[PDB]
């Protein structure tokens, strides 16, 4: 049983709907992201089988903002009239700069997850992270966070639920190894759509050859994880450096003036030896990045391996190729 | 499927409060090879003052274009139906 913890399912994405993510594949939220649509779904054998995705849009003219629910009210009417009933089971942003699991994409996903606990959250990631690997990004939400449910607070609850230390290197689940058994039309199409007529198949495989002679892939990728990972280096270590002042170099201070005092007035206080530690903001262990941000480490970790990966071929191939 | 009948005529009518040219598209879903896929078809006479409208419909023939990369997606959806081709080993 490969099944998830305490409500749930692995997921199985059927191909269908990864093609209807593919019509609006990148674009209608580039540079925003933008939650391109809803996985409306079924509890299958061993898994969850998402059979249909209808899309999300939003006001997208150069920034993203949330409209009436007008449209997926309609829409998820317009699901069920004609095939299943609404079945929202999670939901896909593509979106935005090879698989990254957001802050904000983690508040999403709480909001979601408390409220069905019967979820995934895919990050549907193209040829933006040169693929490269883990095209699928399935990920759910740890249930003890939906046992210590709101709020991590700056000081209370930061420390508190840093301290009962829920998982941030959480589990993701498999999506395919089976047929999904709606294998069988599209299979009737291939042996139409090679020899005979592999005009449309040739055109797609042939897309390999300029993934590589051009401009910059591998090179970009490494430049804009130049900055990506570097901003996210440096912010750890100015949010550490003033916190760690606090617990620590401040404590050195105040602890050495009460000395001065002697630890102890016997006729009338005690004032100063009171005020002595007068909270600043942070006691210990600020969460958000303990959490949220280690979520995004090992995306980065994950955005390395994944452009790495297709270097050692390359440094496999281009050797052995040239030793002929 | 299957190929014209008197439901061309009347799916005909429905679309012709809409009134733009209409494209019929059947998709035939038999075993053999020697059935095509779907067949496009637009009717010509196509007069309209005469009964509902009349059916005899032009040779039209299919082929598959908007993006590449959801074609590389049907592409991994080919290779999945050989046989999955999972995600991880892609490269």
């Amino acid at each position: 049983g490969g099944s998830g913890d305490s409500a749930v399912k692995q997921v199985q994405i059927d191909g269908l709907v990864v093609l209807k993510i593919i019509k609006h594949y990148q674009e209608e939220g580039q540079g925003t992201e933008v939650v391109q649509g809803v996985l409306l779904g079924l509890v299958v054998e061993d898994r969850l089988e998402i059979t249909n995705c209808f899309p999300f849009p939003q006001h997208t003219e150069d920034d993203a903002d949330f409209d009436e629910v007008q449209y997926q009210m309609e829409m998820m009417r317009s699901l069920r009239h004609v095939n299943i009933d609404h079945l929202h089971v999670g939901w896909y942003q593509s979106t935005y700069y090879g698989s990254f699991v957001t802050r904000a994409l983690l508040d999403s996903q709480f909001s979601y997850q408390h409220a069905i606990e019967e979820s995934v959250v895919l990050i549907y990631d193209p040829i933006k992270t040169a693929q490269g690997s883990l095209s699928l990004k399935a990920y759910r939400l740890t249930p003890k966070l939906m046992e210590v449910c709101k709020e991590k607070d700056f000081s209370p609850e930061a420390l508190k639920k840093a301290n009962i230390t829920f998982e941030h290197m959480f589990e993701e689940v498999p999506i395919v190894i089976k047929n999904s058994h709606l294998i069988n039309v599209l299979m009737w199409e291939l042996e139409k759509k090679s020899a005979v007529a592999d005009k449309h198949e040739l055109l797609s495989l042939a897309s390999s050859n300029h993934l590589g002679k051009n401009l910059q892939l591998l090179m970009d990728r490494v430049d804009e994880m130049s900055q990506d990972i570097v901003k996210y280096n440096t912010y750890m270590r100015n949010t550490s450096k003033q916190q760690q002042q606090k617990h620590q170099y401040q404590q050195r201070r105040q602890q050495e003036n009460m000395q001065r005092q002697s630890r102890g007035e016997p006729p009338l206080p005690e004032e100063d030896l009171s005020k002595l530690f007068k909270p600043p903001q942070p006691p210990a262990r600020m969460d958000s990045l303990l959490i949220a941000g280690q979520i995004n480490t090992y995306c980065q970790n994950i955005k390395e391996f994944t452009a790495q990966n297709l270097g050692k071929l390359f440094m496999a191939q281009a050797l052995q190729e040239y030793n002929n | 499927g299957h190929d014209i009948t008197e439901h061309s005529v009347l799916i005909h009518e429905y679309y012709s409060r809409e009134a733009p040219n209409p494209i019929h598209l059947t998709v035939d879903t038999s075993l053999q090879n020697g059935r095509m896929s779907i067949k496009a078809y637009v009717s010509t006479s196509m007069g309209v003052p005469g009964r509902t409208m009349g059916v005899m419909f032009t040779p039209l023939t299919v082929k598959y274009a908007y993006y590449d990369t959801e074609r590389i997606g049907v592409d991994l959806i080919m290779k999945t139906c050989f046989s999955p081709n999972r995600v991880i080993g892609l490269s």
